[PDB]
């Protein structure tokens, strides 16, 4: 089964910058009746994937000189020289070389801007989803950059990880930045057993994580 | 490429997907079908050449089956034993390419996987805690929980406070999903003047609508 590696995962860029992402395969790419099926495709939001190069090197009709593909073995390369904006979105290789065909994980093409920290608001269980029998405690955290950041749960001084889901949006196409929501869902007893409940935030643009808490005692 | 499909399909149950190809000969072409999982990214399941065999994933073939009539340009994508993590967009395509022409794909099917029926919204107000700070921004929310299908729409003060929201994508569990909104305005706003969350869920035909009170 060949594994395909992408990297980097996420690439940041500023409009007209050069852009290259590199897909490494775990086994020889070889040719099947005198073709090398490497392919390159773009996935931009709300969208099918569309194919942008093929055989390696070749673009796809309609893909515009910025983008070429080239390597061969085990190591490929899609280079865009001038990033436009119609470009942004999820690039993934995919190779049919060897059955079964396999894509990479993808690499985000996103756009660059000025580190910004979220703006974390945490949010009790309301009254009326006690009466249900459920507690659900939501923790935001808004308008970041960049993506990356981790998002630990603490009830009275231990890290919770059973009961969480979280969600997250793309990027902001007004301002560029993340959001995320943070929901810990538990049963009411098990809300009950406990006091102090915690959304602790790492993140770049902090040295210490970002913390917001609460008592249920308080509320 | 043309796609038909059931948008729900149960647990347990078997998921078909139609192709109709056009323009090409599956006698000549390929045709391969892809998915992509909510968080994730695409992933392969397999071809059915022109000759008539087929190749699969391996983590599927016990559980898949793509076959055609070369006839009518149809492909089928059948799969037993369908479970929540089958929810998926799946698509059918030419892939493999040699040149420009013929290498199309198909819109794409959206499959959900679910037991639960038709079931609307609990919809909570979300106030921040009593001790929690005032700044200029206050920030609240809405947490709309344990409904089925999607989707729903939330709308805050009916729309006329858009700027400053935060709806989130819905992510499925338990047979149904569950979504968070956050709406952010000046403290000078709330709690002053009245902040709601509107809620619509066509699928059972609810609209509801819950204030925003600080817990007192
Ligand atoms: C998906 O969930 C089913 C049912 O619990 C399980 O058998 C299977 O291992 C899961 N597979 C993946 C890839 O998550
Ligand atoms: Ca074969």
């Amino acid at each position: 089964d060949i594994l395909m590696n992408q990297t980097p995962l996420s690439l940041p860029v500023s409009l007209g910058d050069q852009a290259s992402i590199s897909c490494r395969s775990s086994q020889y790419i070889v040719h099947r009746n005198g073709n090398t099926y490497l392919e390159w495709y773009l996935q931009k939001p709300g969208q099918s994937p569309k194919l942008l190069i093929y055989k390696v090197s070749n673009r796809f009709s309609g893909v515009p000189d910025r983008f070429s593909g080239s390597g061969s073995g085990t190591d490929f390369t899609l280079k865009i020289s001038r990033v436009e904006a119609e470009d942004l979105g999820v690039y993934y290789c995919f190779q049919g070389s060897h059955v079964p065909y396999t894509f990479g994980g993808g690499t985000k093409l996103e756009l660059k801007r000025a580190d910004a920290a979220p703006t974390v608001s945490i949010f009790p269980p309301s009254s009326e989803q006690l009466t249900s029998g459920g507690a659900s405690v939501v923790c935001f955290l808004n308008n970041f950059y960049p993506k990356d950041i981790n998002v630990k749960w603490k009830i009275d001084g231990s890290e919770r990880q059973n009961g969480v889901l979280n969600s997250w949006t793309d990027q902001d196409s007004k301002d560029s930045t993340y959001s995320m929501s943070s929901t810990l869902t538990l049963t009411k007893d098990e809300y009950e057993r406990h006091n102090s409940y915690t959304c602790e935030a790492t993140h770049k643009t902090s040295t210490s994580p970002i913390v917001k808490s609460f008592n249920r005692n308080e509320c | 490429l043309k796609e038909s499909g059931p948008g729900l399909v149960q647990p347990s149950q078997s998921l078909s997907i139609t192709c109709t190809v056009s323009g090409f000969s599956l006698t000549t072409y390929g045709v391969h079908w892809v998915r992509q999982s909510p968080g994730k990214g695409l992933e392969w399941l397999g071809v059915i050449w022109s000759g008539g065999s087929t190749d699969y994933n391996a983590a599927f073939i016990s559980r898949l089956s793509i076959s055609k009539d070369n006839s009518k340009s149809h492909v089928f994508f059948k799969m037993n034993s369908l479970q929540a993590n089958d929810t998926a967009i799946y698509y059918c395509a030419r892939m493999r390419i040699t040149t420009d022409w013929f290498a199309y794909w198909g819109q794409g099917t959206l499959v959900t996987v679910s037991a639960a029926k038709t079931t609307p919204p609990s919809v909570y107000p979300l106030a921040p805690g009593s001790a929690a700070q005032t700044n200029s921004m206050v920030t609240l929310g809405c947490l709309v929980k344990g409904y089925f299908p999607e989707p729903v729409t939330v709308t805050w003060n009916s729309g006329s406070l858009s700027s400053g929201v935060h709806t989130f994508p819905a992510v499925l569990q338990s047979d149904l999903y569950t979504l968070s909104s956050s709406v952010t305005v000046p403290s000078s706003t709330w709690p002053s003047e009245t902040v709601t969350c509107n809620v619509a869920h066509p699928a059972s035909s609810t609209k509801v609508d819950k204030k925003i009170v600080p817990r007192d």
